[PDB]
């Protein structure tokens, strides 16, 4: 979960989440909580698939960054028909974009609130190092 | 002589402490945190003496000359302060070319 | 917390803001000091996902081009919806252009008021030395 | 402060900084100073990320290109909506290519007064040199 | 100092340079010679700036070629505003091509009256030649 | 002094320079000498700089095609405003490209009058040549 | 001379030479003879431009190309104004391609009358051969 409806309410104001999200009722009332909270869930896992192979995937921590791509993310799934021109699927390439650079080691994953993420130990296995006969004997 | 001798014998034993394994270089690309540095620096550091690691394909290992020729040059330079040594304390015709073998009367 | 906001008030006049910030009130009367703080929220997170690899973090000190830098992106994030042709996005771009060369080591990053930054210690590493031999012995 | 409230004057003319300066009385009738200063600090923000890696940052004199390049720049900033196609945008693009050109080696810093600016000594390094036996023994 | 304002007038006439540096009467009725003079010391600084690398800076003599260059860099200067098909911008292109060519010896600074101008000593060096067993000994 | 007032006068009539050098009278009745002079001394000051690497600067003699090359050069500079597509520009351009090929060695500085010209000893510097051993001792 | 009025007059009909020579009675009524002799010698000193590296220049005969050449260079000459598609221009374009391509030995400068031109010593030149016990001793 690394967005909330307030989050969501926030970023893209409550009119407009209302009206992407209420599809029985015409003119839209109220929010629907299942939508929103599958829109962020699908955002999630877009997310973690692109994390997958840097760090940890149960981050006990969001980084802002990561706030900021969920929530746009999201909005962009909570739209039945999206065009291409739609300026909301232009900002969801952005941040796919951005996932992207993250996942190839160009960017790197921000503080969270004070901490540093927590990378995965690909990149720590060596064999063991076998080096007898350099021990101080 | 003996200043001579004392610094080819000290580089050589310098160059066979550097002999071995090679010189290799981590390279890492933008947005590589601290503590990944860190792991990268130590799995460089003991690359060497272990056969075998794996690194994400965005970094690169290169292993570069370490030190690469020859005892010959300090070893003549020694054998010829040795045998000035030899010459000037003994004579040149029994210690530095030695008088060699046979006997008789 | 790059820039605040009398910056952003400073930089597009007080009139944009409010009539970017104010979405309940139509016309806009005042301006929302909490949306204006979490798009200057994205705005650090996204500057630290680029400038994560080369410098500290929780910088103790803003350099003047990361204020502009950050008060272009706080504002191109202030806009609900954002075409690619709209100056602002084109604003952006150029400020994203300009993290990207810091982050590649084109660009440095400049002084703060009088000092210099604080670059992370990621070329520092080599391995020891071992020079024995060597020490006068 | 490479260039000044004058300077901006004498290249632009009082009207124009007048005009693109004065936000709060339609019709403008006086200069912000404020904004002014505020515009050429950008400016020279972003001539110093440019300039980090060949010179010292607190210049003690100003390059008379320098202080063009900075008019430039803190006219272009005084626009809060700058097109593509404006031409102040062009010849801040023009100045931002002269100021790369300077970054890279192709140009140099030209006189402030009467002598050099002040290169940094990033060339400078080598290890130490070690040659004894060449020392007249 | 390349150019004066006897050459401006030579080139251009002097109701062009009227019309140009005239902003405060409308029609113009005199040469401000503030304007000229910032306009012809950036040229000079430009100039400066494309020269650094090859002579000395304190040219003792101005080059023909040198005062037809500053002459076109001034009255480009004198423009507020300055569109890409505009003409005036186009001859400053070819002479900022001129200037580039020179740097990169492709052209040669030519005569100033009668004797050559001054390059810098760049290509002279050479470590000083170790070259005993050979002075006749 | 590659080209004169004749020459000028000779290539393109009277008329046309009379039209092109009266810049006080409207219509024209008398040519400016002085403005001539100072277009021939900006044509032959480009022609220096592009050939004063392969012959010497002074020259005694002016070859034919340099008369040419000077004349179209001096009338391009005597309009003050050329656009692209004009002809007189394209003359200018084809001129340059003959002096670029010259510059290149591509084609060769023709007669004078009878005698070839002087190029410069670029080319003759050799070291001295050291053969002793093989002066019939 | 390559070619003289009689030729032109041949090749383009007197009228036409009557009509581009006559710059001072409207219409036309004689054809002057400085205005021809000062075209031709430019077309001359053009072709000795392109010719000079291969062959000698005072050529004692006037191929017939070279004819050819120089009445089309001359004529396109005599043109105050000459636009690019003017099929004049591309013929004095495709005269002007024959001598590069002789420059460039693809094409051989034909006969004159019966007799070869005077092709220039350059390829000549070798050091001189030492074969010494090589001469029946």
């Amino acid at each position: 979960s690394y967005c909330t409806l307030a989050d969501l309410i926030e970023q893209y104001s409550e009119q407009k989440i209302r009206e992407v999200s209420d599809r029985v009722n015409k003119p839209a009332t109220t929010i629907d909580t299942v939508i929103v909270d599958r829109a962020i869930a699908d955002a999630d896992s877009e997310i973690d698939l692109h994390l997958h192979g840097r760090y940890q995937l149960p981050l006990a921590s969001v980084p802002t960054a990561l706030k900021r791509i969920a929530c746009g993310l999201a909005y962009a799934n909570l739209h039945i028909v999206l065009k291409e021109e739609n300026p909301v699927y232009k900002t969801a390439e952005h941040l796919r974009k951005l996932l992207s650079g993250i996942a190839n080691g160009k960017l790197s994953l921000a503080l969270d609130a004070d901490g540093k993420p927590a990378p995965v130990a690909n990149t720590v296995q060596i064999s063991e190092g076998r080096n007898d006969w350099g021990a101080d004997w | 002589p003996y200043l001579f001798r004392h610094y080819a014998t000290s580089d050589l034993a310098e160059m066979l402490e550097i002999y071995g394994l090679p010189i290799r270089l981590g390279k890492y690309p933008p947005g590589t945190a601290d503590e990944e540095k860190a792991t990268l620096l130590r799995a460089v550091t003991g690359l060497g003496h272990a056969a075998a690691g794996i690194i994400p394909e965005t970094m690169a290992i290169d292993f570069q000359q370490a030190a690469q020729g020859s005892s010959d040059p300090f070893l003549a330079m020694m054998r010829q302060s040795e045998d000035a040594i030899s010459k000037a304390v003994l004579g040149g015709t029994l210690t530095s070319t030695t008088s060699q073998s046979g006997g008789g009367a």
